[PDB]
């Protein structure tokens, strides 16, 4: 998911959105 | 806090900044 995915890849800020509530 | 890479803590940084009022869920696999 996004943790793992975050940290060896470029976060982008849709990428980000959708972990909002 | 976005466009890079998001290690540890800094990712919930990000998503803190980000969502705002909505608030967010932080889920480690």
């Amino acid at each position: 998911g996004i943790v793992e995915q975050a940290c060896t890849s470029i976060a982008s800020l849709y990428q980000l959105e959708n972990y909002c509530n | 806090f976005v466009n890079q890479h998001l290690c540890g803590s800094h990712l919930v940084e990000a998503l803190y900044l980000v969502c705002g009022e909505r608030g967010f869920f932080y889920t480690p696999k």
